[PDB]
């Protein structure tokens, strides 16, 4: 059960239907969830090099002493949780015997690509946002919201048994607890060859002799994406959406567009960051999913249940440190759309 | 209930019960037995799956 | 205006022509369906009050009225629809009114106590003159009294005796005996004696159970007094389709002539 | 233009506001003073309907539609080109459906019936009404309730339902459903019943009411019988109007989030079966 | 107030009504009558004799198989825990094959399983479609029933098995779960463009929203006249009575236009079999001729074209 | 059991028996069907066409 | 039990017994068939096969 009143949002045409209503009861329950905390006051670039007054510093070289002490101080806020700084270190601060500190330090790589390289299309839509540590992780060493491969993906199929649900039909939050296919995120935010434009189009309509469309499998699982995609931004399918023509984008609010980068920007986390990072974590680690995956990154695990990750506060000029060199390659087309050039491995 | 059936006509109904039982039955032991000779419906303990037996480029849908 | 093939071309698609195709069907089948609409009271008749002559062609034939249908009944009897002394029941109706205005569409003011007339709400179809009987030939609208096998059931007010009381509330009777339908196993009248006996539909009677534990019925349709003018069972036990009708009819007639408010409007 | 027994109960009263100035017929309709303000209400309507056509320059059933006004709105009177003609034309539609109610309860007294089709009416149109006003009092302004085209309004059925992502799973949405599929199983059920009784095969007799009670005992164990499917019909098409209103009222108000996390909220935690 | 008609204030009961003679009645009639009291305010009282024919048993086991075929694989599907499937109830189902098989048949656990069950509810059902017709056949009755039923089950055959044949997948068929099967109406509806924009669909609903109106209506027209003993219809259509000439006036100063007793339960009865007739119609050219209902409505000023937003959406694929 | 028929209608008997085994020859063909071994449609190859020794069926092979 | 059918309706004891007897050979067989042992369809190996001795069933065997 819930209540009015509701901020509404109308994100079309009037009578269209096309709003979004969001509780305000609710916003306010997971406020401590969807704020980031209080940032630490800017550092100075002035000074010796992080990587001169540290035996085993590297991917934060090229950063002043007090600004690798700021960094290093709001990662341990944002991922170490109540570890502090034995998280990812042990006695020694300069050894890597931790996967925590070799998965920290590939997590800053990552986190410096995608203010680089996604704020241009994704991750500044509404304010110069970008994305920290606790983006994802707020305050806990797993993100809340990261997903792992579902348990019936990677299982041992009896393919002449009984009851396999075909990664469908089955509860779950990333399918927005519908019966949609559960291996959508792997299908669509890991995996390049989902085809997401499921709506038919034909000539005219029609299933004309040149026309090709997708099966109504491969609909369902775009549809149960999509679920995903409404679930982590708490807003329905009108958010980006006339949904009496989804295959029109003039017909779209603007969130689609963004939207869709986000997608190719959760392949991306997943594909070049996430995924090889399955060679630093220990064989039987318990972190790994039941599949013996690392958790992937998904809509939601920037967007837990919030529209904007946290309030849309700006990270990128409040946390330059965590700001990379933009790719010279980079092309959000190069993620399974007009290529497969910057999907590495794939 | 009584279907009201006398001697004789529940006789002849069972003359052609048991014509048409045990005619489908030894059809069907019979279609059994080829189906059987064909492949033995049931696995011994090393099992009839095709990836246990058969090189690995014998696709299997198990 | 390209072509679609195999699936048509410009607009001319197969979308279209299976809705098409469709829309004809549907065109048929509400043709049809008013076809058999027409097969009472069809051919229309015109007001016969009215300062012109009626029309050679009347209205109601668009879709045509169709051949007046057979039905083969249990008791051996082939009747055809329209039954055409239902018709000529009509043609020969007793009005006990007249038209308010002389123009077509111009309702029907009853000349004496509208109660009598059988006009309007009191009016009543020609229905048949024999009492129904079930598929086994057994009386199908029976008096309790006679089809002893029928009871009330325990959960449930057995009204024989109950008073009957009137819109007025003042006592139209008492239940001498309960008619039930043997078919339906429901209760289609109530015999209400009056201090004679008439008959009270079901419908029109409401078992209420007074806060004394006392069940009785309400006739919020006619007074009282106006249980006296209730037609009369030409056979006490047995009841025919026309006297159901006249019956329900009479009640009918007390829903609008009962008092004289009833028939009248909250702001006039 | 009147049938064979019509004038036989074409009687003056039954009136609840016209008195016997409106107390007439025009052809088969009778019209009563509920009539008149029907008809007014209607033709003015459609006079709204084809006012917005015309400044939508949306001469087509198909995609002309009166949208109400914006969500920023609220409650407040709209311009016509922003939602104002959606505003007259719900005035409209409630004034013509209780008119054609109300004439509907004239008609009744009229021929002595019982209000029952007035009623049910009567419930249809509490779902209108509920659904352009409840709705809009719920969620704030006259933006929430539905549009007035006769493909546009799918299409706000469509994002309505999609707001809560899938809205198949709405609670009062698959009730609502079932009592719908209940509704059209019961009507082909009860007319081809009362066809089969009274068209059985050529050379047969019209059969009767055991007839039809033993039909449905051997058929299904059980047979409602001639008043019970009636009482029946009119609860299914009834409770799937009640059912509809209490979908439209509270997919938004009462829950913002996907219909199937609302499933997930309450029945996978029963405490019978979680854990 | 006057008596609504409602509920049955008093029941009556008479001996308990074996059935009328039918050719094996006196031996497949099973159960012994029981009047339900809670039934009897509404209907009749009487629940029982059930005919136990060949068609109808062997119709009620085959629907028990086809519904324990799918317990039992929720049950393997949620580790053989009944606590689980009564947990996840409605997420749970029997999924179809998966479009790589096309028409294949697959293995079980590959919707090899959803076939089975497909043909067994199928059977099963087209044996309950003949106990339909032989139950109304026996009596005497028009087999109008079971053409209705007919029509339910070409809507039927059409979602499941008619339809993705014609598309050649049997991923396009219907999902044996609770919530799969509506899983199945968003997507067969979005993939397929989008069925408010299918005037089958439109159709459709018009004749469901029609049976609900007709069936409110005349069940409300019945209850108005049953002080005319207008419930007992077949009586008022072979002999019209005031109660028929009433409810036929009514609607006739209502709309302009009556039925008759009859010739209502014809308009309900097409009304309410034109619902899946015509879906069966949608259904099929969604898929086959119709690839996308949006743009085919486009095509044909169907589809209504809203304010252009501010700011649109742009793809970035182009 | 030539007296069933006194007391069980042999025409539901017998009309039963073959709509149950027609379902239940479906049953059994798409079982087959399903099973790669015994999916004719489909034709794959038998355990045995790559076995050195006869699986048997109650004789009690060790690997 | 030769007089239970003076109050037990043999009629609706044998039908149901077939009718329940047919559902219930399809459970049980449906629940060998989602046993990877006893589904003969797949055909999987016998653990048996793989073991050096006799597991029994009340055998009281120790690793
Ligand atoms: C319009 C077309 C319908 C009416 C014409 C017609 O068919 O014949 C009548 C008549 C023929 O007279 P006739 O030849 O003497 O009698 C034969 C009749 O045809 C037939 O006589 P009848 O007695 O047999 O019937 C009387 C008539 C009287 O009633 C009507 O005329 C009302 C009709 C309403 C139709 C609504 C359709 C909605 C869609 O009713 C009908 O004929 C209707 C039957 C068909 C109804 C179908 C309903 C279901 C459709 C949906 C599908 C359901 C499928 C279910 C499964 C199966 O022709 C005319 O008078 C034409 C007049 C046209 C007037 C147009 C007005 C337009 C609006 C004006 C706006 C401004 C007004 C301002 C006024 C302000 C001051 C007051
Ligand atoms: C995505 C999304 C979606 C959706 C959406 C949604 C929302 C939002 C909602 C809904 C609904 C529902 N639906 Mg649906 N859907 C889906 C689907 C479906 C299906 C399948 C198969 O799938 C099925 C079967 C279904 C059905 C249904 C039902 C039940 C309901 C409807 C009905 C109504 O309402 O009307 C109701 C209505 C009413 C009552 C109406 C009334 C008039 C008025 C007075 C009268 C007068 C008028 C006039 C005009 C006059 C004329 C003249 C002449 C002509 C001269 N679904 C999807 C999913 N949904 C509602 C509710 O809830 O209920 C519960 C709401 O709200
Ligand atoms: C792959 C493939 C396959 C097959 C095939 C087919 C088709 C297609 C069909 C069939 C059938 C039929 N089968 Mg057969 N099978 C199969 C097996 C079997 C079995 C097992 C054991 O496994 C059985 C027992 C059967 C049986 C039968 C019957 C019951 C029916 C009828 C016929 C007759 O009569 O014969 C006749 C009869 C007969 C053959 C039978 C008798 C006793 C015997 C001596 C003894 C018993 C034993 C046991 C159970 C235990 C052992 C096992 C273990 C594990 C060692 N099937 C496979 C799996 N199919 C049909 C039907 O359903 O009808 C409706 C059809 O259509
Ligand atoms: C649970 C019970 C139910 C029930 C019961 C029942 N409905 C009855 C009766 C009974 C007992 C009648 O007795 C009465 C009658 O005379 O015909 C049989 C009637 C009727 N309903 C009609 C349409 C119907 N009803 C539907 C639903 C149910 N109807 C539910 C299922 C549905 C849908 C969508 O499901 C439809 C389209 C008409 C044909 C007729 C009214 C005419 C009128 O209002 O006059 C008035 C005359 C006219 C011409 C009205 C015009 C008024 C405005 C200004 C015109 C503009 C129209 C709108 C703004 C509406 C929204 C447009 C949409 C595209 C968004
Ligand atoms: C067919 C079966 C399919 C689905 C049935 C599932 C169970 C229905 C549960 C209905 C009540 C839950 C809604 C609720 O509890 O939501 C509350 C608000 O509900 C409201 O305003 C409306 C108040 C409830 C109205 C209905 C009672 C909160
Ligand atoms: C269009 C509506 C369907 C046509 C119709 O209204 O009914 C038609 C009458 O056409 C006619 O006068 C013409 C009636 C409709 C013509 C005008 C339609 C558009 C305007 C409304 C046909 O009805 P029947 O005479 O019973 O048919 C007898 C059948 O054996 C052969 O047809
Ligand atoms: C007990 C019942 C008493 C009778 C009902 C009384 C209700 C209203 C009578 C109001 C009298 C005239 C007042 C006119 C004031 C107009 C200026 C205005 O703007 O006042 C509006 C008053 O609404 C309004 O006129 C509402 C009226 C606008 C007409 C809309 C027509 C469409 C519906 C027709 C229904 C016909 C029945 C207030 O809406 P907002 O504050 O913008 O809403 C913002 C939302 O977030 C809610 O907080
Ligand atoms: C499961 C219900 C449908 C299957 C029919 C089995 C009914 C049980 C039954 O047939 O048992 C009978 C007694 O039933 C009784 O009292 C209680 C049963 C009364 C008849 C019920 C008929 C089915 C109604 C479904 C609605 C045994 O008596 P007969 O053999 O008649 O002599
Ligand atoms: C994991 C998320 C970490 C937490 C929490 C903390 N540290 Fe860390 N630290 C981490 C990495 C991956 C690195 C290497 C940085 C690089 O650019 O390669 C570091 C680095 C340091 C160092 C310098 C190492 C050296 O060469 O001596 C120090 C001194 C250090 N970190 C201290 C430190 C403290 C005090 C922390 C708690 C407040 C802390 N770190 C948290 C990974 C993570
Ligand atoms: C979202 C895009 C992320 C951002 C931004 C950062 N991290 Fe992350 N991190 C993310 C995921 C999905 C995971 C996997 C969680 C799982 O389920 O296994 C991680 C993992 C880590 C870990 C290891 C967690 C553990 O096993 O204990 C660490 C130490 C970590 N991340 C650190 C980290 C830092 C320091 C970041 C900012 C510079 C950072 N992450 C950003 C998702 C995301
Ligand atoms: C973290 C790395 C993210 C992932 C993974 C996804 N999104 Fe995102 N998104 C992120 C940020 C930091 C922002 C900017 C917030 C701001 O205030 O500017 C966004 C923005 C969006 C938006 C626009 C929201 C708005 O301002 O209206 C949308 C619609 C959106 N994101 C959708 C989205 C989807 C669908 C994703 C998965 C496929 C997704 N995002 C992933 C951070 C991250
Ligand atoms: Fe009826």
């Amino acid at each position: 059960c819930e209540r009015p009143p509701f901020e509404q949002e109308q994100t079309g045409p009037r009578g269209t239907g096309m709003y979004v209503l969001d509780n305000p009861r609710i916003l306010e329950s997971r406020l401590d969830l969807h704020t980031a905390p209080e940032a630490r006051p800017m550092a100075s670039e002035d000074g010796e090099r992080a990587g001169d007054v540290h035996e085993n510093v590297q991917v934060l070289a090229d950063l002043s002493d007090e600004q690798f002490w700021r960094i290093k101080e709001e990662m341990t806020d944002w991922v170490a949780g109540d570890e502090g700084c034995t998280y990812c270190h042990t006695d020694d601060l300069a050894s890597d015997e931790k996967y925590q500190y070799r998965v920290s330090r590939d997590m800053i790589e990552m986190t410096r690509y995608l203010n680089a390289n996604w704020a241009d299309t994704h991750l500044t839509h509404s304010n110069e946002a970008g994305v920290t540590c606790y983006t994802c992780h707020r305050g806990e060493p797993i993100p809340p919201a990261s997903w792992h491969s579902e348990e019936e993906s990677g299982e041992t199929r009896f393919m002449t048994g009984m009851g396999d649900l075909q990664l469908q039909n089955k509860i779950s939050s990333k399918t927005a607890y519908t019966a949609f296919p559960r291996d959508a995120l792997d299908t669509f935010l890991v995996g390049h060859e989902g085809e997401l434009s499921i709506v038919g189009e034909g000539e005219g309509g029609l299933r004309t002799a040149t026309t090709e469309g997708v099966s109504l499998r491969e609909a369902y699982e775009a549809v149960g994406l999509m679920m995903h995609l409404s679930y982590s931004l708490d807003a329905g399918c009108t958010l980006c959406h006339n949904v009496s023509r989804w295959a029109s984008w003039e017909d779209s609010p603007k969130e689609r567009e963004t939207a869709w980068h986000g997608i190719r920007m959760a392949r991306d986390i997943n594909v070049n960051w996430i995924n090889p990072l399955i060679d630093e974590y220990p064989e039987d680690a318990d972190v790994l999913g039941p599949t013996g995956d690392v958790g992937k990154v998904s809509c939601q695990t920037c967007h837990n249940k919030e529209r904007r990750p946290l309030y849309g506060e700006e990270f990128l000029e409040l946390y330059p440190e965590l700001v990379g060199e933009p790719d010279p390659d980079f092309d959000y087309l190069q993620f399974g759309d007009l290529g497969t050039d910057l999907l590495k491995g794939v | 209930i009584r279907t009201g059936l006398t001697d004789e006509e529940c006789q002849e109904i069972h003359e052609m019960n048991m014509l048409g039982m045990h005619a489908y039955w030894s059809i069907g032991l019979i279609a059994n037995a080829l189906a059987y000779a064909w492949r033995p419906f049931h696995q011994g303990r090393a099992g009839n799956r095709l990836e246990d037996h058969a090189p690995d480029y014998v696709r299997s849908a198990l | 205006m390209e072509a679609f093939y195999p699936m048509g071309i410009a607009r001319f698609d197969w979308g279209i022509w299976a809705v098409i195709f469709f829309f004809v069907f549907l065109a048929g089948l509400i043709v049809y369906c008013r076809r058999e609409d027409k097969r009472e009271g069809y051919p229309l008749i015109s007001d016969p009050n009215d300062k012109y002559g009626a029309p050679r062609l009347v209205s109601g034939t668009i879709p045509r009225v169709p051949k007046p249908k057979t039905f083969l009944l249990r008791d051996g009897r082939t009747i055809q629809v329209p039954r055409q002394e239902k018709v000529e029941w009509d043609r020969n109706y007793k009005l006990e009114a007249q038209p308010t205005a002389p123009w077509p569409g111009s309702p029907l003011e009853p000349i004496g106590n509208p109660m009598k007339a059988a006009i309007g709400p009191g009016a009543y179809a020609k229905r048949e003159d024999k009492p129904e009987l079930t598929w086994h030939n057994k009386q199908k609208i029976v008096p309790m009294r006679i089809a002893t096998e029928y009871y009330v059931v325990e959960d449930d007010p057995d009204l024989r005796g109950a008073p009957v009381v009137g819109l007025c509330g003042g006592q139209g009777g008492r239940v001498r005996d309960i008619w039930v339908d043997r078919s339906e196993c429901r209760i289609m009248y109530y015999e209400v004696e009056i201090s004679d006996s008439v008959l009270l539909p079901q419908c029109f009677a409401r078992e209420t159970r007074r806060m004394d534990g006392v069940w009785e019925i309400r006739v919020n349709s006619i007074t009282a007094e106006q249980f006296r003018d209730v037609p009369r069972l030409s056979n006490p036990d047995q009841i025919t389709p026309q006297e159901e009708d006249m019956v329900c009819a009479y009640y009918g007639a007390g829903t609008l002539y009962a008092v004289p408010g009833r028939t009248e409007p909250f702001l006039p | 233009a009147m049938l064979d027994f019509e004038r036989k109960y074409r009687v003056r009263g039954g009136t609840l506001l016209g008195g016997d100035l409106f107390d007439f017929w025009v052809g088969p309709f009778y019209v009563g003073f509920f009539g008149v303000t029907a008809i007014f209400c209607a033709v003015f309507g459609f006079l709204m309907i084809g006012l917005k056509a015309a400044i939508s320059e949306t001469w087509s059933i198909f995609q002309l539609v009166l949208a109400p006004p914006n969500l920023e709105n609220g409650f407040a009177l709209a311009p016509l080109d922003e939602g104002g003609l959606w505003q007259i034309v719900t005035a409209c539609a409630i004034g013509a459906f209780v008119s054609w109610a109300l004439r509907e309860v004239e008609i009744s007294r009229k021929l002595g019936i019982g209000y029952h089709i007035p009623f049910a009416f009567g419930v249809a149109i509490s779902f209108f009404v509920l659904a352009q006003l409840g709705r809009p009092l719920l969620l704030g302004g006259w933006g929430h309730a539905f549009p007035y085209g006769i493909i546009a309004h799918l299409d706000w059925v469509n994002n309505v339902g999609y707001q809560n992502l899938h809205y198949h799973y709405h609670w009062a949405h698959m009730l609502g459903c079932s009592l719908f599929f209940a509704t059209s199983f019961a009507l082909a059920l009860h007319g081809g019943l009362i066809l089969s009784v009274t068209n059985p095969k050529k050379g047969e007799v019209v059969k009767t009411a055991e007839h039809e009670n033993t039909f449905f005992r051997d058929f299904v164990g059980y047979s409602i019988g001639s008043l019970g499917i009636h009482r029946l019909g009119l609860a299914l098409a009834l409770s799937t109007s009640i059912s509809c209103i209490f979908g439209i009222l509270t997919t938004g108000p009462f829950w913002s989030r996907g219909w199937p996390e609302w499933w997930y909220t309450w029945w996978p935690q029963i405490p019978i079966w979680n854990w | 107030a006057e008596y609504q008609n409602v509920f049955t204030r008093v029941q009556v009961r008479g001996p308990a009504e074996q059935g009328l003679e039918v050719p094996g009645g006196s031996w497949n009639r099973v159960g012994r009558p029981r009047f339900s009291y809670l039934l009897g305010k509404i209907g009749d009282a009487q629940v029982g004799p059930i005919y136990l024919g060949a068609t109808g048993v062997v119709a009620s086991l085959g629907f028990l198989i086809f519904c324990l075929m799918v317990g039992f694989n929720w049950l393997a599907a949620v580790d053989w825990s009944v606590r689980e499937v009564f947990r996840q109830f409605w997420w749970l189902a029997v999924e179809v094959p998966p479009p790589e098989y096309g028409l294949r048949i697959p293995p079980f656990n590959d919707g090899g399983w959803f076939l089975w069950g497909l043909a067994i509810c199928s059977l099963s059902l087209l044996m309950w479609w003949a106990r339909t017709y032989i139950r109304a056949r026996a009596l005497g009755l028009g087999t109008h029933v079971a053409w209705a039923f007919a029509a339910a089950l070409w809507f039927y055959f059409i979602i499941t098995i008619i339809r993705p044949v014609a598309i050649g997948s049997w991923d396009e068929s219907l999902p044996i779960g609770m919530f799969a099967h509506l899983d199945w109406l968003v997507a067969i509806s979005e993939r397929y463009g989008n069925f408010y924009y299918n005037p089958f669909h439109m159709l459709s609903i018009a004749f469901c929203f029609g049976s609900a109106l007709l069936f409110a209506a005349h069940g409300a027209t019945i209850l108005a006249t049953g002080r005319y003993n207008s419930e007992r219809e077949i009586e008022q259509i072979t002999d019209r009575g005031t109660g028929s000439e009433r409810a036929a006036l009514f609607w006739r100063w209502t709309m302009g236009f009556n039925a008759t007793m009859e010739s209502i339960h014809r308009w309900g009865y097409w009304m309410a079999i034109l619902v899946p007739l015509v879906a069966s119609i949608g259904l099929f050219l969604s898929g086959t001729v119709i690839e996308s209902w949006y743009e085919w409505g486009l095509k044909h000023n169907l589809v209504p074209i809203y304010e252009e937003l501010s700011d649109p959406a742009r793809n970035p694929a182009a | 059991m030539w007296k069933l028929w006194k007391f069980v209608d042999f025409r539901m008997t017998a009309v039963g028996f073959h709509l149950f085994f027609a379902l239940l020859a479906f049953a059994v063909h798409f079982a087959c069907i399903s099973s790669e071994r015994f999916n004719w449609l489909e034709g794959a190859p038998a355990a045995e066409y790559y076995m050195d020794e006869d699986p048997g069926i109650w004789k009690r092979t060790s690997y």
